[PDB]
């Protein structure tokens, strides 16, 4: 499974840039597709989304109007076309897989990433700690709170962590504050109720350092949290 | 005519079994029956508001 | 007088057989065929259509009743409207009902391409839009005026009127009455002529009852539509020819020929729905 | 209200379109049931088609896609499994003419005519009959009359008398002959007009079926 | 010759060691049991999806997803709450009469005619669902097919044998050959240790998973056995079968127990399935309905009809929440 992404470098502000993500090892069909971006110094922020199909697009209200998004299933390719591109737009762009139904993984790869660069009602997730010095064989616990009770009537609570390794693209850990991903070893685990979130990493084994992020799914637009760092 | 030696066999295994009287066997059928009335949503009608469906 | 009541007698009680009729054929397609087939569609839109027509059958028998109007400009710029456009989707529907089955008879394996309920859909959907071409125009048009007596409501044009009624009338005629004909006596000609032809029809005295079933109901259906739309379409063009002077004899023909066109509606579920071995079910 | 569920809704009424599409495709496609005794000519007549307990043949012809299966290489409780072929298009019976002698094969091959013709699943499905090996059957009269395997055949031992007489007895066989029509075509190898014949029987059932949902017949 | 002899000795010594551990029916014991009375159970969800008839179904361990086979070359699965597809699987043979869903619910099963059973991966990579092995072998077609765990699978074909697999290495690692007719059916006990198999010859036998001899022989029916289940508690079986009759046999006192049968009904049984606790027992019939026993007192206590055709397959969830039943209309019913 590879989602590589490309259409970055200089770009003069105002002017009009596309990125073309191609996606070669799954059925690129029956996934929907994800632009998310994060600034040079600042956490993941969600951009854009198309179905399965095409069917349905939602675009963040920052980038509504000017962004927009399509995909060639048969080129197995999506695109991002951005007009109008302000210096607030200069971040590195990411290529996120996602299929949805009972029981699915959504959020689950990642691409590598575009360095795209310009020259010069919604719910608030908050991370409260921003850095916490942790210990090889300790076990930490990340926090997370939520304006709107992520718990909805069905009794899913819509809550992903993910973490993102140093020089390296997030990689999805919890979806639904309960279950682990696949290929995540189990010393990760998800806990919590509506608005107060907890991820517990016990007997926390090196190279797994990094910003742990904190997204709801309950409702559009999909807003990620500030972002916890771990350091020896 | 080898199937003859191995019915035969499987005849005489079959015979060397240890039967339980129909009494018992049906005593024990409806004890479980009976310890397992509540927790069948099919024998008595759950509200709604523990129903699924 | 007593023509006077018995006129708008016989529109009320065509009004109601035509209602009841399509109504129970149309809930007996919803629970028990559920509209499954590729056909049931075809039926159901029929139905549908002659309630609609038939349904405003009490307005032209109030308005003989007492002479008048007496329900201003806000009903009849869309009463008129509806008979107008549903004696059109019903005419519509049984020339694509008589196509279906020529296509289905006379060409087998393009009818198994074409002929799916989807697309029964399709050409259902599309048959409603472009009856909407004259549905439309009459809603635009259909003005009121204040009659010699008191009220009426028909259609008015700009100059010259001399070229647009008439206009109107002919192709109404046209696209009402002889395409109509056309297609659907060809298509139930070619019909028969292929089914005198069919090894399962051939032979073995009951299955030649069968085929003399077949082509008589075919027949009655050809028949029934001949019968009740021919004469108002030819008064209507014998009046707009031929002065005609007013009596008790002329209104009373004019309303009978109504009653026909109407007619046709109220008695087709009938023949499509009543007389279908499939709800024979 | 369907927060995370309005994609799962979504790809179910995406797959179901698929659904939707793939059963319209093959609702435009004829199946055909192929049986027959063994050693009959039932494999024969697939190289007249331009082409494990169930085989499949799929082979066009004007515009019209035929789906054979051929079930004679599954030994089981014929009963058990014969109702999944329930509304197949027609049924293509193979018999060996070259068999009226050889062993009676013509009396299995007519018990097996008879149990599958008035089957309780298949009343109706038209029945189109090969009388393969008609070239073979002409040296096989002129030493061996037809007397043996018909005890009350009263004729001259020609082909157009014994075989007409032979297609006479198998067509007889079935007690609905008002509702199922019963196809005879003596195979021929010349011009492969064996698919000309089968496509003639499948158009028209095809004929009697849309008549049939149209409510006509 | 002296060999059959010894064989009728045999199944006379058999039956009358059964009559001596018989000492009273079920019915006299259960007389003192307040019945059930007359369930009324409405169906609550349709799963219209199908186009051609339905021939199997099963239910999940979770009791929410349940997989569907059809004869157009589909099995579909389907969460029961939401009526939602999740999946829609096409087969490479149209011919599909059984189908099973995995315990751990990370595979499916199916077979039919082609005497082949396909396990499918549902949870994988790539987000499609893919053919995870075929198993060949059997020399007809398959009627039944249960998972033991995600590399044991237990197949009948209708070759008279059934034939335990290990799925990994794709061969038959038991083949249990008693049967004489067609097996019909197989059901496997709560432990997974042993399972029940009747056949066309009116004949349902025990097998031993581990060891792979028959234990024991259970007769009385007069007709095909087309369906069996496991009590809840694993020491007892209803079969039915073509004589419109459905019994409980038990194991220990090796022999029938009830007999469930009604002079109005005269349509063979299609499937069998007992309830949550095992009070009631659900048929299913080719006269289109359903039919509810008390298990126990052997009188119907419910009917539940909505089926235009015969229904095919039948199936209680774990928790015993719901009922669902296929049948031959394309349409699975939820009931409740
Ligand atoms: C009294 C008149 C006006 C009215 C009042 C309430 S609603 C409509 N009603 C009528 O004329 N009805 C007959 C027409 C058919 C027709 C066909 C060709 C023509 O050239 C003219 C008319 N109708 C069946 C669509």
């Amino acid at each position: 499974v590879q989602l590589v992404e490309s259409g970055g470098g200089l770009v003069q502000p105002g002017g009009s840039r596309k990125l073309s993500c191609s996606a070669s090892g799954f059925a690129f069909s029956s996934f929907g597709m994800h632009w998310v971006r994060q600034a040079p110094e600042k956490g993941l922020e969600w951009v854009a989304y198309i179905s399965s199909g095409s069917g349905t697009i939602y675009y963040a209200d920052t980038v509504k109007g000017r962004f927009t998004i399509s995909r060639d299933d048969p080129k197995n390719t999506l695109f991002l076309q951005m007009t109008s591109l302000r210096s607030e737009d200069t971040a590195m762009y990411y290529c996120v897989r996602s299929i949805y139904y009972y029981g699915s993984s959504p959020f689950d790869f990642w691409g590598q990433g575009t360095t795209l660069t310009v020259s010069s009602s919604d719910i608030v997730m908050t991370q409260a700690t921003s850095s916490v010095p942790v210990t090889p064989g300790e076990s930490v616990s990340i926090s997370c709170r939520s304006s709107k009770s992520l718990l909805h009537s069905n009794g899913n609570t819509y809550l992903y962590w993910f973490l993102q390794r140093p020089g390296q693209s997030p990689q999805l850990l919890i979806y639904r504050m309960s279950n682990l991903a696949s290929g995540v070893p189990d010393r990760f685990s998800g806990s919590g109720s509506g608005t107060a979130f907890t991820l517990t990493i016990s007997r926390l084994e090196a190279e797994d350092v990094g910003v742990y992020y904190c997204m709801q799914h309950l409702e559009y637009p999909l807003t990620f949290g500030a972002g916890t760092k771990l350091e020896l | 005519i080898a199937q003859a030696r191995k019915l035969v066999e499987q005849l005489k295994m079959e015979a060397n079994i240890d039967r339980i009287k129909v009494s018992k066997a049906a005593a024990d059928l409806m004890a479980y029956c009976e310890a397992h009335a509540k927790e069948d949503p099919l024998l008595t009608p759950v509200p709604a508001s523990e129903n699924p469906f | 007088l007593a023509l006077a009541i018995a006129i708008t007698a016989l529109y009320s009680i065509v009004c109601v057989v035509g209602l009841f009729g399509n109504f129970l054929v149309m809930y007996v397609i919803v629970r028990y065929t559920k509209m499954k087939t590729a056909t049931n569609i075809y039926i159901f839109n029929l139905a549908l259509a002659d309630a609609l027509a038939t349904s405003t059958l009490p307005f032209q028998s109030v308005n003989y009743l007492m002479g008048t109007w007496p329900f201003g400009n806000i009903l009849c710029k869309i009463v008129i409207s509806i008979d107008y456009y549903n004696m059109f989707t019903s005419i519509f529907t049984l020339c694509t009902m008589s196509v279906d089955r020529y296509i289905a008879v006379c060409h087998p394996v393009k009818a198994l391409d074409f002929r799916t309920p989807r697309n029964a859909k399709i050409v259902n959907v599309c048959n409603w839009i472009l009856s909407s071409a004259i549905g439309l125009p009459v809603m635009f048009m259909a003005t009121t005026k204040y009659r010699q007596g008191s009220i009426d409501c028909t259609l008015t044009f700009s100059h010259p009127t001399w070229y647009w009624e008439n206009l109107l009338k002919i192709c109404v005629f046209i696209f009402a009455f002889i395409m109509p004909v056309l297609i659907i006596t060809v298509c139930y000609g070619l019909m028969i002529l292929r089914l005198k032809s069919v090894r399962m029809l051939s032979g073995s005295k009951e299955k030649d009852r069968n085929l003399r079933r077949i082509t008589r109901m075919v027949l009655v259906v050809v028949a029934v539509f001949i019968v009740c739309w021919t004469p108002i379409h030819i008064y209507v063009i014998i009046k707009a020819l031929i002065t005609i002077p007013e009596t008790t004899f002329q209104t009373v023909s004019w309303h009978f020929c109504i009653a026909l066109g109407y007619t046709n509606s109220c008695l087709n579920p009938v023949l499509y729905a009543f007389l279908d071995e499939n709800f024979k079910r | 209200l369907s927060a995370e569920d309005k994609a799962a809704v979504e790809r179910s009424k995406m797959i179901d379109r698929n659904l939707r599409e793939d059963g319209e495709k093959a609702a435009r496609e004829v199946k055909l049931l192929l049986l027959g005794a063994g050693e009959s000519g039932k494999s024969t007549i697939v190289k007249q088609m331009k082409i494990t307990g169930i085989v499949e043949t799929h082979f066009t012809f004007k515009d019209l896609h035929f789906k054979m299966f051929d079930v004679g290489g599954q030994r089981s409780e014929r009963k058990k499994w014969i109702h999944c072929f329930e509304g197949v298009t027609a049924i293509i019976f193979c018999v060996a003419l070259s068999d009226y002698d050889l062993v009676n094969r013509m009396h299995e091959s007519m018990k097996l005519f008879d149990s599958i013709c008035n089957n309780k699943w298949f009343t109706d499905t038209s029945i189109i009959l090969f009388l393969n090996k008609k070239d073979l059957f002409e040296e096989k009269i002129k030493k061996s009359p037809l007397t043996i395997c018909y005890p009350e055949y009263a004729g001259s031992n020609t082909y157009e008398e014994a075989a007409a007489y032979i297609q006479c007895q198998f067509e007889d066989l079935n007690k609905r002959k008002d509702t199922k029509e019963i196809y005879t075509h003596f195979t021929c190898a010349t011009d492969t007009k064996n698919v000309q014949f089968v496509f003639d029987a499948v158009t028209d059932v095809i004929i009697k079926n849309n008549l049939k949902d149209c409510g006509l017949f | 010759d002296q060999l059959r002899q010894e064989a009728e000795q045999l199944k006379n010594q058999i039956r009358d060691a059964r009559k001596a551990c018989a000492d009273a029916t079920l019915s006299q014991i259960t007389n003192n049991i307040d019945p059930v009375g007359r369930i009324q159970m409405r169906t609550r969800r349709t799963l219209r999806g199908h186009l051609a008839k339905i021939y199997a179904m099963h239910w999940g361990t979770d009791s929410r997803l349940l997989v569907s086979a059809s004869q157009d070359g589909k099995l579909i699965i389907w969460d029961s709450y939401t009526t939602n597809k999740v999946h829609a699987i096409p087969l490479r043979s149209s011919w599909v009469m059984t189908c099973a869903y995995a315990p751990s619910g990370n595979y499916v099963a199916c077979g039919g005619l082609d005497n082949i059973c396909s396990i499918y991966n549902l949870k994988t990579r790539e987000g499609n669902v893919r053919v995870s092995r075929e198993l060949a072998g059997h020399t007809g077609y398959l009627s039944c097919c249960r998972f033991l765990d995600d590399n044991q699978i237990v197949t009948s074909s209708g070759d008279t044998t059934c034939a335990l697999w290990d799925i990994e290495t794709g061969q038959q690692t038991t083949t249990f050959t008693g049967h004489t007719g067609d097996v019909m059916s197989l059901s496997l006990a709560p432990d997974t240790r042993l399972f029940v198999s009747g056949a066309c010859d009116a004949s349902a036998k025990l097998w031993d998973v581990r060891e792979g001899m028959c234990r024991q022989t259970f007769t009385g029916h007069e007709s095909d056995i087309n369906a069996i289940c496991f009590f809840p508690n694993g020491n007892a079986f209803a079969t039915g079968s073509d004589d419109a009759t459905c019994r409980l046999f038990d194991l220990r006192a090796d022999q029938e127990l009830m007999t469930y049968s009604h002079d109005n009904i005269i349509c063979g049984i299609t499937s069998v399935s007992f309830s949550k606790s095992g009070r009631l027992l659900l048929a299913g019939y080719d006269d289109f309905n359903c039919n509810v026993w008390d298990a126990l007192k052997a009188d119907r206590a419910g009917v539940l009809a909505g089926h235009d055709n015969r229904v095919s397959c039948l199936g209680v969830t774990d928790d015993g929440m719901a009922v669902a039943t296929g049948s031959w209309d394309s349409f699975l019913k939820i009931w409740n």
